[PDB]
Order: structure tokens, then sequence, then C-alpha cells
RNA sequence: GUUAAUGUAGCUUAAAUUAUCAAAGCAAGGCACUGAAAAUGCCUAGAUGAGCCUCACAGCUCCAUUAACACCA
RNA sequence: ACCUCGGAGCAGAACCCAACCUCCGAGCAGUACAUGCUAAGACUUCACCAGUCAAAGCGAACCUCAAUUGAUCCAAUAACUUGACCAACGGAACAAGUUACCCUAGGGAUAACAGCGCAAUCCUAUUCUAGAGUCCAUAUCAACAAUAGGGUUUACG
RNA sequence: CCGAGCCUGGUGAUAGCUGGUUGUCCAAGAUAGAAUCUUAGUUCAACUUUAAAUUUGCCCACAGAACCAAAUCCCCUUGUAAAUUUAACUGUUAGUCCAAAGAGGAACAGCUCUUUGGACACUAGGAAAAAACCUUGUAGAGAGAGUAAAAAAUUUAACA
RNA sequence: ACCCCUAUACCUUCUGCAUAAUGAAUUAACUAGAAAUAACUUUGCAAGGAGAGCCAAAGCUAAGACCCCCGAAACCAGACGA
């Protein structure tokens, strides 16, 4: 990425990150399965309901995908209809 | 002239032991062919593995053999065996260990 | 690296260098006989069983059976398959002959020897027949696990029995409310003359049968004993509280169990009589609570799980806001 | 060979599914499940996709 | 497993056998493959009569192989049977075949000719 | 793959309803015989699933097939 | 010649395991059209991507096959969906030949020459008596083989 | 100095390629793999390092793991003190020989490719010299002491 | 002092170098680790912090602490040269 822009001197994101990737607060990342709107005939429905599923990164994918974006979106959003909006705090963690 | 062959493992076989303790659903061992069939709590899927279907602790045991009527290819097979013969399996399964649930008091009416 | 076998090996004895000449199974129902058989035998391998474990007589009997198989209208009917046995000859029948016995598997199956006896058996040889009266026609009887509800089981039942001193004893032997071991009895009448039962000694009045709700299916048993002297015997829930096996222990000198029935009690709105006015207390209610789900401890980064995980691990699916 | 044709429902409208079919068949009509109208409804063939 | 005392409990295929000449060796003589024509113009006497030398070797335990027919010649049509036997003993010689001899019905002709 | 046209006697042309005719084969006739010329017949589910009327006859329905189209990095 | 996927051997018994190693295959076909929706718990091709299995529940009824495949790009379609022998099969884009006119950066990671290893090939020496030498194994030569040695050759590394 | 002059500028071109990378002392620290116009590289895993939280980790016994050899897996005791999770990253992903089981080649190679285990890239003593065989590891001074591995053995043809 | 005994320069590159692999005559001087979010450490204040903007379900503000040197053949633009 551009770790120092040229007219402010900033991190830019790359943006490539936003279009594909939903940050909850908590610090996951959610991602849709690749393929899943791919030949869809030729799939059982047991895999085609695999492939509809919003599902979390890794820990490594969201450490690489925390460093390609900047501070504005790792913010609270208080959305009016957030459909994400209850899983944006973590309960009843022990680490 | 040999080409193919380069295809991996497929990581099968046993994954919870002997006395092993095992919650509902978990893969007991995944199988190719039918090396170890089900047993008591113990559910086969499509690729015949093996996955537990209570809570409990699997054991490993060999009892006999009979297959369904309707299984045309066994059955031709049980009945070309002499007369004293028997035949046996591995067979899976899981020992229930909690009880499906209590009666607690619930108000005093 | 191989170890030998401890015991013989199945398919060893049988088995043999000539395939040809040996007989088959032809059958898959042949196979299946000797194959129960085998998992029936005890093995020094880990099985299945292990973690889920005169002269007269006769010749009366061939002769009536020379006599049934004689009349041409007998051989008519069960050729044409449309022959009939009346079932009232053959319950009488089979009371008297072996009736007794399967009696007593009943009562090992439904659990009774183990909780009336601690695994003492005994046959009931004497078959007495416990019948509750219902309005003023018909009256429900209790034969060997019946279900009877507690309504039809409000007043004392029509007891009556072919035999020639006896007691006679109501056990609930889940009915307990306190304790896991006792048992609530209901009504004993002992030194019972002969066949008469309203003679008998009332030491405990009728208590009707009191299931709680939602607390399953109770059993409550018919002891009748064999007894040869008189014995001098001894609302309130706990003077009705005993254990069948030291009441027999103190009386097994002079008195030998006999005859059983046992019927089973659900709930009904009848119980509610029972808790409320006569007995004078609140009635208890209990649920089935199964135990809780399991779920895995949870993980920081929750690799390829759906979006559904952080479902499994709050408790309340209203929208907290925090210091907010 | 095979050819890979959609299925529009007759009612409960809206609702394509694709299927397979030879070539040398004649139309495919079908009862399969509408998940709109939650019943069986019938289901005739419009367009085929790609010859496969 | 290999290592335990419970090593080929659950084997099989030593109990199936899944895959001729006259065979007098030292002591234990035994014919070869046997034929039995069986010819009458009769199809109930003859279909009738392959039956029971059937039922015949299969209560003395001797191995019939085929039991086929060769078509018939219109004289009026000759139903001829074969019935294939393997294995007699000494003992088992004459007193298998008195009994065929001893229950032949009517006018029916007995057959020992042999394969090809 | 999409648009477009196409479907014939043993094969092709044609006829604007009805179906004509040159080859092909079937014999006989002239010639010592065989190819030609005649003189004769035949060979058309008009590629088809139903018929609104009646349909090569004309639209759906179609199964083969013939050309163009076989973008956009 | 090859590049992806699968079965078996090496890799004998949990898993795994290379090879321009040895052998077979696959790029589909068929039958259903609830081949509907949901959801505990798990497996995982040594990462990731993808791949698997599944109780309960809702709704009805009373998939087979080992492989049988292809990501993203937002458009073609009203939508649901669909599109590569992208086969170099984790996929740039459809971009070739040639250089002795050549250049640069390197490599003894890698060839030719030489050394070295090795001894199949080559050369030699004995053992063995078949057979040639009229007869006669051993004056002389020598088949099938055997056991040693050399380090000239062609090779290999 | 012409396969396309020379000079200045873009220009501190770019280089997965070579070379170089400067005070002191201590500590932990080596080899599964997968993708890749990729195999001279990088990303992820594995290994390694630090900090933090917790509770088990290693060694293991009966029993147990399939039909068409050596061993392993699982595993309470016990001996022990470590492991897992969390946070933050770098670097190594161009190995060698020996013993063992095999594959390819010639049952050739200081050959090539896997697996199990050593050693080496780390010190010391030995096998003469000596990366890989054998002895031995945790550091200093001593003009003390006991040890470890540790030196090749062979000499042969009479005959009636 | 030597004679005696012990000891195969250094750097780099590597599976491995006394290596007959690289570099270096030597002296003096010059010549090579530049920074991000996130974490950590230490303070301040605290459901609020911050000298507007921003973050906040113990946070927030400030500090400290990590990212080299030389080298192509080339490519292009504009001059200058017969
Ligand atoms: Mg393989
Ligand atoms: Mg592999
Ligand atoms: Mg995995
Ligand atoms: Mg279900
Ligand atoms: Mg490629
Ligand atoms: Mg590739
Ligand atoms: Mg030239
Ligand atoms: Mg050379
Ligand atoms: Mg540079
Ligand atoms: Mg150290
Ligand atoms: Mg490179
Ligand atoms: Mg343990
Ligand atoms: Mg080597
Ligand atoms: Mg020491
Ligand atoms: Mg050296
Ligand atoms: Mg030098
Ligand atoms: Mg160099
Ligand atoms: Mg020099
Ligand atoms: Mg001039």
């Amino acid at each position: 990425l551009t770790y120092f822009s040229a007219r402010k001197g900033k991190r830019k994101t790359v943006k490539a990150v936003i279009d594909r990737f939903l940050r909850l607060h908590c610090g996951l990342w959610v991602r849709r399965k690749a393929g899943y709107k791919k030949k869809l005939w030729k799939k059982t429905p047991a895999r085609k309901k695999r492939l509809r599923e919003f599902v979390f990164c890794n820990k490594t994918q969201s450490k690489l995908l925390d460093k390609m974006t900047t501070s504005f979106w790792k913010r609270r959003n208080w959305y009016v209809d957030d459909p994400y909006q209850k899983y944006h705090d973590r309960t009843n963690l022990k680490v | 002239k040999n080409l193919g062959g380069k295809s991996s493992g497929r990581r099968q076989g046993i994954k919870k032991m002997e006395g092993h303790y095992v919650h509902a659903g978990n893969i007991i061992a995944t199988q190719r062919h039918f090396r170890w069939h089900p047993g008591a709590h113990v559910g086969v899927g499509k690729n015949k593995c093996l996955y537990a279907l209570e809570e409990g602790i699997v054991r490993y045991t060999k009892e006999v053999y009979v297959p369904h009527p309707r299984n045309t290819e066994a059955v031709d097979l049980i009945t070309r065996l002499p007369k004293g013969a028997v035949l046996y399996k591995t067979f899976v399964h899981v020992v229930p260990a909690k009880p499906e649930g209590t009666f607690k008091l619930v108000a005093m009416l | 690296r191989r170890t030998p076998p401890l015991g013989p090996m199945p398919n060893s004895d049988i088995d043999l260098s000539n395939l040809e000449r040996l007989e088959k199974y032809r059958s898959f129902d042949r196979y299946r006989r000797r194959a129960e058989q085998e998992a029936q035998a005890p093995h020094w391998w880990r099985t299945y069983r292990e973690y889920f474990g005169r002269t007269q007589q006769l010749l009366e009997r061939k002769q009536a059976i020379q006599e049934l198989r004689a009349n041409v209208e007998e051989e008519r009917a069960a050729r044409l398959r449309t022959a009939s046995v009346p079932l009232d000859a053959v319950r009488a029948e089979w009371e008297r002959t072996c009736g007794p016995y399967h009696k007593q598997r009943l009562a090992e199956y439904y659990g009774l020897y183990r909780d009336l006896f601690h695994g003492a058996t005994f046959v009931p040889r004497v078959p007495l027949h416990v019948a509750y009266a219902v309005g003023e026609d018909d009256l429900m009887p209790v034969y060997c696990g019946n279900e009877v509800t507690p309504t039809e089981a409000a007043q004392a039942p029509e007891v009556t029995y072919e035999a020639e001193l006896w007691t006679l004893l109501l056990t609930s032997l889940d009915g307990h409310l306190l304790e896991p071991d006792a048992e609530y009895l209901h009504w004993l009448l002992t030194n019972i003359p002969g066949n008469r039962v309203a003679e008998g000694q009332v030491t405990c009045p009728y208590l009707p049968p009191f299931p709680a709700r939602g607390s399953g299916i109770h059993r409550l048993a018919f002891l009748l004993f064999k007894q040869d002297q008189p014995i001098d015997f001894s609302y309130q829930l706990a003077q009705r509280t005993f254990r069948t096996f030291d009441f027999y222990k103190k009386h097994q000198e002079t008195m030998t169990p006999a005859g059983l029935s046992f019927f089973q009690c659900r709930w009904d709105d009848s119980v509610t009589y029972i808790f409320h006015q006569l007995l004078d207390m609140r009635e208890p209610v209990f649920e089935f609570v199964r135990p809780p789900p399991y779920h895995p401890k949870q993980k920081r980064f929750p690799h390829r799980q759906p979006l559904r995980y952080l479902d499994r691990y709050r408790d309340s699916h209203e929208p907290t806001y925090g210091i907010y | 060979k095979n050819i890979l044709v959609r299925m529009v429902s007759e009612a409960g409208t809206g609702f394509c599914f694709n299927t397979k079919r030879n070539r040398l068949r004649e139309k495919l009509t079908l009862l399969h499940y509408d998940p709109v109208v939650k019943q069986r409804v019938l289901f005739v063939e419009k367009k085929k996709i790609r010859s496969l | 497993y290999k290592t335990k005392p419970t090593h080929g409990i659950g084997k099989y295929k030593h109990l199936i056998k899944a895959e001729v000449r006259a065979i007098n060796l030292g002591t234990d003589y035994e014919y070869g493959v046997l034929n039995i024509h069986l010819t009458a113009y009769d199809m109930t006497l003859a279909e009738s009569y392959a039956q029971y030398v059937h039922n015949l070797c299969n209560s003395l335990s001797i191995k019939v192989e085929e039991s086929y027919a060769m078509p018939t010649k219109t004289i009026l049509t000759t139903h001829e049977r074969v019935v294939q036997i393997s294995g007699l003993s000494a003992t088992f010689a004459e007193i298998f075949l008195e009994i065929i001899q001893s229950s032949l019905p009517e006018g029916v002709r007995l057959s020992v000719k042999e394969h090809t």
C-alpha cells in the first residue's frame, strides 16, 4: 500500500479491501465465500448452503487487512438499522 | 509414459480412538471403504464417515454382521458360507454418558 | 508383531479344506438364526454386551389334542383360514398355568424386585384380581402394568382373589417427593381372613395415588402376602414413607409374598384434589429440564465459522449499548 | 448432449430453477416446489441456458 | 488390528471357493462328470423324472453341475433331458445306480453316457 | 452460442392448391452380344408432432442441417 | 515428454511422505425434481482459497458413481441465474521467432576442457575343463561361467 | 570504444543479482510443507524469539485401531516442568554425510530421491591428517585427581 | 632472543574453504538502518480523554522504541558534433 501519500503524507487504504470485507468493531473481518454465485447448477444443496454464508477470517488475515485500512474503518458506527449491529461487541470471551 | 498419480493423502482414519470423550456430531473415523461399521449412537454420512450421535465414550467392538436382505450383494455372500460360519465386523459405539434430562422443581402451585 | 488369540477364534472348528462338500446356508433366515445365537454366547473379546448391559399331564393333553383334531368342522375352519379362538378361555387358562411366570418377568422388566426387595425375586402364584370401580356400571381392572388414572383410583378397589390369613399392601414405588429410596404406601390391609377383604385390619387407610404434574409415570404395586400367624404392627407424609425391604425383613419368618398387580399413574385433575383438599399443602410441579447444549471454547478469531457463531455465546438477544 | 434449461413456475410466479435434460426429448414439465407459495406447483420450461 | 489377538476375526474369503477326468488315484476312486440321458415322448414323464434323480442326488450330497436338455426330434417328439453327475464312491456306485433303475416310471430309458 | 434460410421419388431440379421430368433401377424390342435411342410402367409419409379451415399449400410445434454472426481484455 | 484431478504400489500396521518412479483412470453419464429451507458438533489433502459430513428443527413424503473440475474482476439478464482445453488447470492477455554483431548482472548452485568419484564399457590375471589342436583339456588357442586387479577408452556423476 | 554517437537532464533509473554493512558483554536460537511465468524470489504454514494469560504438557498400561516386518496411534499411573492460548514481529524456506527401510541407476558413484534417527554447520578428546564415525556437551582460575573413546590380526599344499 | 611443545591468516560465500574460491600493499581521513497504523513500556486524566476536527462498551492523550550503502547494460527529452 501507500504508507505515505504524496499530497497529504498519510496512509492510503487499499480500496480492494473495502469492497470485499466488513470489519466488526470487536476486530473480526467478515467475508463472503468465493464462488458463491459461480456454477450453482453442478453443486449439491449442502454445498450451495455453505457458500451463502458470511464467514470470519483468520488471525493473520485479520491483521493483514487491519494494516491495509486506516483508522476510519476501525471506529464505532451507530447506524440506524444495521443488521450487523449486534455483532460489533464481543460478549463472554475467556480470551 | 506413467503420468498422473500425484494425488495427496486423504487424511482418513480414526479421529477419536477408544475411550475418548466425544460430543454429538464429532466425526469419529473417516474411511474410504467400510473398514469400521457404525454401532450404537453412531451414524454414517454419504461418504461413509462415522459421526457420533450422542455425547459419550467411544468403544470399538466385534459383532456379527447380518446385512440387510435388500443388500443383494452381501446376502449372496451370506448364502455361500458353510453352515457354521459367522461373519464379524468391527463396530464403533458411543456409550452415552449423560442422561437425557432430569425432573427439576419449577414452582409450588 | 502378532499376538496369539486368547480363546478359540470363530469359524475355526468348522474350517475345512473342502468347501464344496460342506453344506451351506442357502438362505438368509438360516444364517440369521445362527447369527442371533452367536451374539448371545459370551466371547473373549469386547462386544456390545459388555458396555450396554407330569405323566398324567401329558396323557390328558395328548388325548385332548387328538379329539380337537378329530372334528371335521375344526379341520374345515382351520384349512379355510376362517377359524377363530375365543380369548376368554385362553385368558383364564393362562393365569392358572404359566401366568405366574409371565407376571414374574413383567415385574423384572418394570423394576419391581430391584425396588421392592433389592433384587430378590419371587413368583406370583396366587392370581389376584384388583379392580377399581368407576361410576356404577363398569369397573377398571388392574393387571400387571396397566394404566389407571387417579380419577379411577379415588376410592379403594374391589380386591377379589381365589385362595384360602393374608396381608395386602400398596406402595407407590417412586411417588416420594423427598427421598430417592423410600416409597409412600397407600393402604395396608393385614390379617385378611380368607377371601373377604373388608374384614381386614386397616392400619393404613386408603390414600389415592398422587403423582405430581410433569414428573413422569409412576408405578404402584399390590403386594399380596401369604401369612400364617397374625402380628400386631407399628395424612402426614412422614408417616406414609417406608421401604418395603426392611419392612418385609421384619416379617419374612412368618409371611411370604404371593401375588403381584402393579399399574401406572399419570397426573390428572384429581391430583389437584388430593394435594390441596385432603393433604393440605401446595402441590409441586416438576418439568423435564434438558442439560444445556455443548458449545466449545469461544475463540478470538473463529476462522471459517458462519456469522451466527457469535450468537451461540450471548445470552440476551436485546441490543446493549455499554457506556453510551 | 445435455441442455441446462430454466423452469419458471406457472403459479407463485417469478421463481425459476435450473435443471438438466437431453437435447432429444420434448419440453420438461415438472412438479417442483415453490418456496413462495409453499406448495408443489407445476413448472414449465421457458428458456435454455447452456448446451452442455 | 494386526498386533491384537482379534486379528483376522472378520476374514471370510477362505470360506468361499470363488473362481475333468476319471479320478481313481490310489484308493479314493471316483468318476468324472457323468451325464444321465432320459428320453421319453411325454414332456410330463421326462420333466418329472428329471426332478427325482436331482432330488435323489441332493439327498446324498452328489454334485450336480448341469441339468439341461437337448431338443426334440419330430418322429411325435422325443423329449430328452441330461442330468450331470460328478463323484461316486465304490460303495455308492452300485447303490446310486440301482435306485434310479428301481424307479423308472413307464418306458423311459436311462443313460450313463459321458461328456462331449 | 445467437439471427437467418433450408428440408423430396434411388437422387436432384421444378411446379405457387392439384404434384410435373431428367437421371436411377424393372423388364421386354432392335443387334452375334453389350452400351445408346426409343416405346412403356414405377419410384414422392411433400423432414414433421397436432388440425382453425383442407393443406408442398401455413403459422405455432419441431429434429437434423446451411450461411452470416464465434463481441469484449 | 510433461504441467489439473482421482485409484493402487513404493509408503506392510494412526496420519503424512518424493521421484522425467511403477501401473490404472477422470474432464462424464444416469435417475430424481422437497437435488426445499434451516441449524448443534466436527473433518480437512499438511497454509490460505476452497473442499467434506451432520443430529435436532421447519416443511413435505410415508441421489448413484473414486475423480467427473476453474477464483476474482460487475457487468450480459427484469430477476433467478449463466459464461473459459483461463488444460501453463491458484488462472496475466489475446504478445512469436532470432542473435556467430551481441550486451549486462551473476553462477563452479550449472555444462564443455582438466582433476576427482565410479568401473557399466574396456584391458588384464587366475579358477573351471566344454571344445578346437590326427589321437591328446592345459605346446598353443579357448565357450558358458566364476573370483580378483588396473584406471588407457566410451560413459555416468 | 557505433547492432546505433556524444553530452546534459529525467536520475539517488531499476536490479529477486554480486559486493559491502563500523562499540562492549550476556541470553534464547537449525531443515514438516503448500501455492507461485515459480523453484537464485516471495506469501502462508512449520520452526524460532519476546511479552502476557491460564492449565495442563512430555513420559505413558490395561483395553482398543480391516478386510482384500521394526514400530506407530491412543493412553491413566509414574517420573517430571513444562505446554496451550493471547499479543507483537523478524529470520530460516539453494543442506551435507552416517546407520536403517526402500525407489531410480550397474544390488556404480563423495550419485539422485523419500522416510525414521543421529551428527554437522558449536566446544573438546580420539580414528595419523580429518564438517558428518566414536567419546563428550553449559562455559572462569589451578604447576590437583579419577576417567571416557582410544594401538589390526594373519603364513598356508610330501606321500604309499 | 631462538632451539623444545602446541597451533591449517582474516573477511565474504557456502552442504562444506588452510583452501590452489572472493576481496585486501599499508597508513591517515572519509564511507552504510531514514518510517507507518497496531501492539508494548511509562506518565497524565478518566466514562470520558484531547488546546475545536478525532477516538471511546477503560478508554484517551503525550513520550520512548523497528525498517541501509555501492554497482548495470538500458530507455526517453533537449542540445552539441561531418
Ligand atoms: Mg498415490
Ligand atoms: Mg504428494
Ligand atoms: Mg487443514
Ligand atoms: Mg433430519
Ligand atoms: Mg502458470
Ligand atoms: Mg499452476
Ligand atoms: Mg558469419
Ligand atoms: Mg569431466
Ligand atoms: Mg540501486
Ligand atoms: Mg546459548
Ligand atoms: Mg529469482
Ligand atoms: Mg496423557
Ligand atoms: Mg549427495
Ligand atoms: Mg563442566
Ligand atoms: Mg577444514
Ligand atoms: Mg585466497
Ligand atoms: Mg562471489
Ligand atoms: Mg588481488
Ligand atoms: Mg570535410
